[PDB]
This record gives structure tokens, C-alpha cells and sequence, in this order.
RNA sequence: CGGAAGAUGUAACGGGGCUAAACCAUGCACCGAAGCUGCGGCAGCGACGCGCGUUGUUGGGUAGGGGAGCGUUCUGUAAGCCUGUGAAGGUGUGCUGUGAGGCAUGCUGGAGGUAUCAGAAGUGCGAAUGCUGACAUAAGUAACGAUAAAGCGGGUGAAA
RNA sequence: ACCCCGGCGAGGGGAGUGAAAAAGAACCUGAAACCGUGUACGUACAAGCAGUGGGAGCACAGCUGUGUGACUGCGUACCU
């Protein structure tokens, strides 16, 4: 029990996703929004 | 263990010489290509000229079937336009007839420098002549 | 017919 | 003198004193391996052709070294497709000493 | 007119293989004052052929 | 970020590519994109956890 | 918690242009281009490696070929005798024996031979 | 050994001096000298001040004998470019460089 | 077989060439792919025995969904640990991992750096006619700004 | 400081200071593009994304390593 020998429980932290960092991640370019549309638009959207 | 590779500078090639005389172009020329290439080696190397000098005899008596004698067209382009030349088998043989087997022959061997290369080891005669005694040529039967 | 306009020139902007 | 035998999905051939580079082997190193599929033994003009095996013959071995040949890069890229993947690769072998060849 | 893909240095340099200047083959030596000179033109000092042709 | 809204450069016509603010954050000495304010850090704990 | 990019960037673009060595013009001097010459370098090394096995073989073929028919028998007749015979070596072996050990080509052949006879 | 000269700065661009100190790599520092007194260059006359100054400082320096020394090495750097405005027609301003060469001179008996 | 004419050049077998090296029929050989098999290795999912073994099967992918990591700056651990036995940075080399990477060490550098496990993000760039600076290219090219015009002697000067 | 080349220059070479002056004021570190000098190898009969697989020869360091790469199979950049 020592400030450098505490840990979460497994499971507690998942790693939010970072759209726009490269190929490899997965959520590179688009960033998981596809291709045009208002929906792949900053802001974009209809209302409920 | 790597696969065995001819060296250029330890390659023995052979000087043979052929007789034209009646041989179909064709069937002759494809025999010349495989010689001039090293093909009939076991030493053949893709990159390397493995093979033989060749000295084509009477090649003004060489045989084609069909009407091809009278109607084999031979073309080439001066490269100025409009340039567009021909010449029949016959008059080609009259001119100049170890073209016919020097075209046939480069036309089945293949392109580039060790091609070229290859094609300066034929030696193509129109009569029953030649001076290379000193080579002192095999005969070649095809 | 003609599928162009004939040439114009641009409004001068500053150059840098 | 020369003989043919298979090991690792290959065919070698080998001399009395030749160091050969094998697929893995799971035989330690040091340690004396016999390889008794033999194709063929070339001994000057005499020679025994298998069929597929020569009876009686053997190539014993010393295991000299295990260890991992140089590092492959492997690239996958489609154009335009936004797809690229890397990869590396060592591959496992084992050198051997051809020690004997027998009849 | 212009470019369409920039020169390569290699390029370049092919094209400046005639640029290099060249040294003047030989000076000549005046047989009187010893000076160097180029042939047929007068020494530093005016001498030409052995002559002593103009002042300064 | 100081400096006016004025567009630095008419949208067509200049062969550059489009601007309309000196500010924008791909501007050297423009904004940044998505500027921190001050954060109250501070965390609940139930009671009975602590 | 600002974080500059340069020692990781440079560190990135140095690991691209060492793989780009010995390559022409900018293809070894800029990163752009020796990016991309580097990622073609490793798409045409992975499709030859595939080739590498085909290339090696056809090669094997071809001097099989001539050795054969300088003992009186064409490849396809070859290998037909030698499988009818048993025999299992393979044409890398084949191929080797043909240039180094002429004349216990000619025992194969031979024995290729009597199993087509 | 071997003494150094330079002109740093020197007035001209690198690929004008090139052309003059390639004439003399190599020479002996008598001939070369010839060289550059009839060579019809302005960098023939800067290339030959540092040469004669790599001479002097051969002599004075390192105790060595003009008669021997060679030009064992010569080449020019690119120095900073001094930026200038040159105005165009219609409104525009072409930027002009001042260009500046590093000559260098090194002679050695050797 | 004729019927059968087109524009840069043969140019309506890919070419050479072919009277079979064409076509039909029948047959047997061989070549031939990243398919299949062999040998070695990795990973997913599932059985089966006790995290390990044995075994089946699966592993092309855009949008996109899911999972697991690397590295960067900063906070704690740390008044600890490393550091003229030379920090960070720069530049090479060797080794090393499936990858992002890591480790060691030569040279440069001359005072900082930071394990581990946690914590937080201005956390990763090749593109945006992106922004700023530097430097190329064209090129020693065009041009040197009114076609009123110069020539010579002397002077000064390192040079006119 | 002083000496030396130079126009009683610019600039430089010595000397000296300093732990260090490739700390010399265009001054800590001093990357990259870009431009050179030197050395090794290749290159003036040869056609194309310039690599990759194969590969001689030459040079070099301890049969291997390193550089180069004649010849040859395959091969039309990247993003959007
Ligand atoms: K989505
Ligand atoms: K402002
Ligand atoms: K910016
Ligand atoms: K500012
Ligand atoms: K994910
Ligand atoms: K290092
Ligand atoms: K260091
Ligand atoms: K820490
Ligand atoms: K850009
Ligand atoms: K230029
Ligand atoms: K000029
Ligand atoms: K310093
Ligand atoms: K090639
Ligand atoms: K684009
Ligand atoms: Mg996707
Ligand atoms: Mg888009
Ligand atoms: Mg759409
Ligand atoms: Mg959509
Ligand atoms: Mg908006
Ligand atoms: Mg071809
Ligand atoms: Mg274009
Ligand atoms: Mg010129
Ligand atoms: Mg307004
Ligand atoms: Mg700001
Ligand atoms: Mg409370
Ligand atoms: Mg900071
Ligand atoms: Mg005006
Ligand atoms: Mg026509
Ligand atoms: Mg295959
Ligand atoms: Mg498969
Ligand atoms: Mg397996
Ligand atoms: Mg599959
Ligand atoms: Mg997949
Ligand atoms: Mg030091
Ligand atoms: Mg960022
Ligand atoms: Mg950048
Ligand atoms: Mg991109
Ligand atoms: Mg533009
Ligand atoms: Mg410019
Ligand atoms: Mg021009
Ligand atoms: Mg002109
Ligand atoms: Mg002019
Ligand atoms: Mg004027
Ligand atoms: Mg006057
Ligand atoms: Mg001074
Ligand atoms: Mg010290
Ligand atoms: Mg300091
Ligand atoms: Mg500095
Ligand atoms: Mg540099
Ligand atoms: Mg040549
Ligand atoms: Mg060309
Ligand atoms: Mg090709």
C-alpha cells in the first residue's frame, strides 16, 4: 500500500476514443462520421 | 546452399556453323535463338549470355513454305512521316538476304542489352564462305 | 455555338 | 561425396563438414541428430539413387546453433482505400554439422 | 512558358558541363625585362619583343 | 485573441487559399482551437466510500 | 499540459529516411517522397517474395530441360520417369546436380528412362 | 603542414567564384597565381587576395617555402543572402538576393 | 474462295515466325496461382484435460462497430533514483519486439533527467489553392527604366 | 596587446584570454531542406513511378560484414 502501488479495478477505465489520429486507430480521417451529409458536418444534425 | 549462377568472365561458349541451305526460316531461326541464348546448357542463366557463336551459312538458300516467298512483307518506318516501307521476301532475299535471317532471328530473342548482346554472336553469311577458320566452327546440324 | 466567354481581366489585389 | 536428404518440407544436399541452416528443429543444441530419409548418395562414379529412400542410408548430424534469420518487414497498403498494415517477422532455425554420411 | 516538374540538381549540372572556364593556355616571357605577358599584347611594365614600346 | 475581423483577403481572385479571420487557429498568432477556461477539478465521494 | 511535437517528429521522419538509403534524388532526401517510396519498397518485397519461389523454379526447369535432353530425354519425359521410378528429389536438387555432377545426372536419367521403357 | 586562407562574405555568388577556383585546385601556387592574374573575372580578383594571403601566412606562420606549396584544396561555400525588394510593374515587388560566397584557400607542400 | 474502301506507322495472331507452330477428334505427359499439401511460426474462437497442455476451426477488407496497446508533456510516488563514472538535446552504430516502439553504446553537448504504478491531456500531421520562417527551381536566364552620344589627354586613387 | 597578408579595408592566419573561441560578438545547443570539397563503386548502344527479386564485378573491414551495382524477372506515385 503505497502511492505507486494502487490500481483501478479492471474494467473501471476504458480509454475514451480519439477520432482523427492515423490509419492504425481505427477512427482516422472521417473520424467515424462517414463520407458528406449534414451529419458529417461540425454543428451538423436534425432535432429531435 | 544458394542456386547455382554462370559467370560472364568463366563462360565457354563454342563457335559452330551452320548451312542454311533449304532450311524452313522459321524452324531454323527458333534452334539459332535457343544456341545464341545458352538455353541448351545446363548452365543457363537468365541474366548471364551462355551461348554459343554461330556461323549461318548460303543464307540467300533459305526456304520459306506457302506463297510466302512472294508474299511475306517485310515493313519499317523511316520515322519521317509518310515513311512507311515494304519489301517482299523475294526482293529482300535479292538485296540483301542475311537480313532475313538476322529479322527473324532478333524478332526471338529477347529485347534489351544482354538481348542485343546475344544477337552480336551471330554471324550470317549469303554464300558457302566465311572467314573464321581461326574460330575454327563445328558443323552444326539443324 | 460558343461554349466560352472571350477573356476579361481580374480587379488588381495586393501582390505579396 | 555428397548426399540428399529431406528436412523441414526441403531437400538438401550435403557433405561430410557442411554447416546447413534446417527449419527448426526440437532437438537441443549439441546434441547428435540422424537424418535417415536419404534421396540419394553420390560417392565419385558410384551412385545410389532412393526410390524413394536408400536403404541404409544416413546422414548424421551435430546441432550446432538454434536461433531467428534476419527480420522481414511485411507492408500491406491499398491505395486510396485508407488501409495500411505492417508487420515484422524472424523466422526460427537450426543450424546442423553434417558429421557422416553412410551407405 | 514554364516548367511543369522542377529540374533535378543532376540536370543542372549536365547542363553547366560547358560552363568551366578556360586558363589561358601559356603567358609568354619578354626577352628583355623577362616579364610575363600574353602573347601579342605589351608587358606590365611596356615592353613588347624585347622593345621598350611605350612609358609607364 | 486582439486583432480585428477585417478579412484579410478577398474569398476569389488571389490564388490563395481562402481566409477570413487573422485569428483562425491554423494561423500562426490565431486562436487556439479549443481554449482551456479555468476547471474546477474536485471529484464526489459518497461519504460512506470515503 | 502543452506538449511540442519536435523530438518525436524528427525522430519519426529519421526512421522513414534510413529506410529510403541508396534511393534517387528526393526519393532519399525528403520526407514526402521518401515516405512513399519506402511504403512501394515494402509492397513490391512482399509480392517478391511470392515471385522469388516462382522465378527460382522456372529456373530450376530450364536447366533441367538441357540437361535431359543432353542425355536424349525432354523434361515432361523426365519427370514423369522419375516419378514412375520413385525418385523424390526435387528440381532445386535436380537442377543443382545437372551443373555440379553430370554424371550422376545421367544415372537419373537413365533410371527415368528404364521406367518409361 | 598546411595553411589556411578565407574570405568570408565575399561579394558574389558561389556558382561565379566556382567557376575561378576550379582553374587552380591542384596548381602550384606560382602558376596559379598566373592563372588568376589573367583571367577576366571579378572573382579571379578576390580568389586571388585570399590565395596570396594563404601564401603569406605559410610563410609567416608555419616557416614554409613558397617554391614547394600547392593548392591542395579550394572550394566555396554559399554565405548569407541579403534580401532586397525590386519593384515590377503593376504594384509588385520581386525579392532580389545579394548572394555571398565563403572562399576558402589551402596550400601545403604536401 | 469472292463479296471485303480510311485517314501519323506494319497495325484485324501481342511479336518473331508457322503449312503446322492451323482446325477436328482421341490419348497420355508436363508447365502453371498468394488455391491445395509439406515444414516452421503467430493470433482469434471453441472443445477437452488441469494459467498450462492436447486438439478442431478461423484470421482479404472501405464505411463502420468492437477489443488491446505504443509514445509525448505535465502531477503524485520523488528531499527517492540517475547525472565531469557527463543530464536533456543533436548525430551514428549494434541489438531487440507482431507493431506503435525499446535498450545499449561511439561522437557531439555541457546541466539537467527521471524508474515503477497511478493521474491529467494544447498527446502523434503529408496533404486542408492550410499558417509562419528558411531554402530550392526556372537561371547565371530576362532585365539594368526613353536611341540627346560620345572621344581623348591629364589628375587623384588599391582600382577610373 | 603584438605580428603577418590586405586598400592606414572587408576578411583572414598566428599570438594571447578562457574550462571551452567549430563560446569571437552574424557569439549556448546548433536538426532538416538546400549548396559544396574529398574518397569508393557505377555510368557515354541506352528507352518509362526509378523500386523490388535475382546477381556478377570492383573497393574495403574483420568465409562473412560494409559500400557500389553491370546484366536480368516483375513493376503506371501519393491524397481526395
Ligand atoms: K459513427
Ligand atoms: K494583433
Ligand atoms: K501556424
Ligand atoms: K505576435
Ligand atoms: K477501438
Ligand atoms: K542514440
Ligand atoms: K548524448
Ligand atoms: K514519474
Ligand atoms: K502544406
Ligand atoms: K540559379
Ligand atoms: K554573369
Ligand atoms: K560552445
Ligand atoms: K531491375
Ligand atoms: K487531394
Ligand atoms: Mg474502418
Ligand atoms: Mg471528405
Ligand atoms: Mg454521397
Ligand atoms: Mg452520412
Ligand atoms: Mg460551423
Ligand atoms: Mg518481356
Ligand atoms: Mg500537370
Ligand atoms: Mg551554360
Ligand atoms: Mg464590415
Ligand atoms: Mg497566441
Ligand atoms: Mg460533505
Ligand atoms: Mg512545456
Ligand atoms: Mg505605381
Ligand atoms: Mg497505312
Ligand atoms: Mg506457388
Ligand atoms: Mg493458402
Ligand atoms: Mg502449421
Ligand atoms: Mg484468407
Ligand atoms: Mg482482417
Ligand atoms: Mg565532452
Ligand atoms: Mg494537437
Ligand atoms: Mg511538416
Ligand atoms: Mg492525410
Ligand atoms: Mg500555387
Ligand atoms: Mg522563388
Ligand atoms: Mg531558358
Ligand atoms: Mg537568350
Ligand atoms: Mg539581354
Ligand atoms: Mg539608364
Ligand atoms: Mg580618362
Ligand atoms: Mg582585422
Ligand atoms: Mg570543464
Ligand atoms: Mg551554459
Ligand atoms: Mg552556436
Ligand atoms: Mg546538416
Ligand atoms: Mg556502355
Ligand atoms: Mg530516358
Ligand atoms: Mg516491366
Amino acid at each position: 500500500m503505497r502511492l505507486n502501488t494502487l490500481s483501478p479495478a479492471e474494467g473501471s477505465k476504458k480509454a475514451g476514443k480519439r477520432l482523427g489520429r492515423g490509419i492504425g486507430s481505427g477512427l482516422g480521417k472521417t473520424g467515424g462520421r462517414g463520407h458528406k451529409g449534414q451529419k458529417s458536418r461540425s454543428g451538423g444534425g436534425v432535432r429531435r | 546452399m544458394k542456386t547455382f549462377t554462370a559467370k560472364p568472365e568463366t563462360v565457354k561458349r563454342d563457335w559452330y556453323v551452320v548451312d542454311a541451305t533449304g532450311k524452313t526460316l522459321g524452324r531454323l531461326a527458333t534452334e539459332l535463338a535457343r544456341r545464341l541464348r545458352g538455353k541448351h546448357k545446363a548452365e543457363y542463366t537468365p541474366h548471364v549470355d551462355t551461348g554459343d557463336y554461330i556461323i549461318v551459312l548460303n543464307a540467300d538458300k533459305v526456304a520459306v513454305t506457302g506463297n510466302k516467298r512472294t508474299d511475306k512483307v517485310y515493313y519499317h518506318h523511316t520515322g519521317h512521316i509518310g515513311g512507311i516501307k515494304q519489301a517482299t521476301f523475294e526482293e529482300m532475299i535479292a538485296r540483301r538476304p542475311e537480313r532475313v535471317i538476322e529479322i527473324a532471328v532478333k524478332g526471338m530473342l529477347p529485347k534489351g542489352p544482354l538481348g542485343r548482346a546475344m544477337f552480336r554472336k551471330l554471324k550470317v553469311y549469303a554464300g558457302n564462305e566465311h572467314n573464321h577458320a581461326a574460330q575454327q566452327p563445328q558443323v552444326l546440324d539443324i | 455555338p460558343p461554349h466560352r466567354p472571350r477573356p476579361r481581366p481580374l480587379p488588381w489585389f495586393p501582390p505579396r | 561425396m555428397y548426399a540428399v536428404f529431406q528436412s523441414g518440407g526441403k531437400q538438401h544436399r550435403v557433405s561430410e563438414g557442411q554447416t546447413v541452416r534446417l527449419e527448426k528443429l526440437d532437438i537441443a543444441t549439441g546434441e547428435t541428430v540422424e537424418f535417415a530419409e536419404v534421396l540419394m548418395i553420390a560417392n565419385g562414379e558410384e551412385v545410389k539413387i532412393g526410390v524413394p529412400f536408400v536403404d541404409g542410408g544416413v546422414i548424421k548430424a551435430e546441432v550446432v546453433a538454434h536461433g531467428r534469420g534476419e527480420k522481414v518487414k511485411i507492408v500491406k497498403f491499398r491505395r486510396r482505400k485508407h488501409y495500411r498494415k505492417q508487420q515484422g517477422h524472424r523466422q526460427w532455425f537450426t543450424d546442423v554439422k553434417i558429421t557422416g554420411i553412410s551407405a | 512558358a514554364v516548367q511543369q516538374n522542377k529540374p533535378t540538381r543532376s540536370k543542372r549540372g549536365m547542363r553547366r558541363s560547358h560552363d568551366a572556364l578556360t586558363a589561358v593556355t601559356s603567358l609568354s616571357v619578354d626577352k628583355t625585362s623577362g616579364e610575363k605577358h600574353l602573347r601579342h599584347h605589351i608587358t606590365a611594365d611596356g615592353y613588347y619583343r624585347g622593345r621598350k614600346v611605350i612609358a609607364k | 485573441v486582439t486583432g480585428s475581423g477585417k478579412k484579410p483577403w478577398r474569398q476569389k481572385g488571389t490564388g490563395r487559399a481562402r481566409s477570413g479571420s487573422i485569428k483562425s487557429p491554423i494561423w500562426r498568432s490565431g486562436g487556439v482551437t479549443f481554449a482551456a477556461r479555468p476547471q474546477d477539478h474536485s471529484q464526489k465521494v459518497n461519504k460512506k466510500m470515503y | 499540459a502543452r506538449v511540442k511535437r519536435g523530438v518525436i517528429a524528427r525522430a519519426r521522419h529519421k526512421k522513414i529516411l534510413k529506410q529510403a538509403k541508396g534511393y534517387y534524388g528526393a526519393r532519399s532526401r525528403v520526407y514526402r517522397v521518401a515516405f512513399q517510396a519506402v511504403i512501394k519498397a515494402g509492397q513490391y518485397a512482399y509480392r517478391d517474395r511470392r515471385q522469388r519461389k516462382r522465378q527460382f523454379r522456372q529456373l530450376w526447369i530450364a536447366r533441367i530441360n538441357a540437361a535431359a535432353r543432353q542425355n536424349g530425354i525432354s523434361y515432361s519425359k523426365f519427370i514423369n520417369g522419375l516419378k514412375k521410378a520413385s525418385v523424390e528429389i526435387d528440381r532445386k536438387i535436380l537442377a543443382d546436380i545437372a551443373v555440379f555432377d553430370k554424371v550422376a545426372f545421367t544415372a537419373l536419367v537413365e533410371k527415368a528412362k528404364a521406367a518409361l521403357a | 603542414m598546411e595553411t589556411i586562407a578565407k574570405h568570408r562574405h565575399a561579394r558574389s555568388s558561389a556558382q561565379k567564384v566556382r567557376l575561378v577556383a576550379d582553374l587552380i585546385r591542384g596548381k602550384k601556387v606560382s602558376q596559379a597565381l598566373d592563372i588568376l592574374t589573367y583571367t577576366n573575372k571579378k572573382a579571379a580578383v578576390l580568389v586571388k587576395k585570399v590565395l596570396e594571403s594563404a601564401i603569406a601566412n605559410a610563410e609567416h606562420n608555419d616557416g614554409a617555402d613558397i617554391d614547394d606549396l600547392k593548392v591542395t584544396k579550394i572550394f566555396v561555400d554559399e554565405g548569407p543572402s541579403m534580401k532586397r525588394i525590386m519593384p515590377r510593374a503593376k504594384g509588385r515587388a520581386d525579392r532580389i538576393l545579394k548572394r555571398t560566397s565563403h572562399i576558402t584557400v589551402v596550400v601545403s607542400d604536401r
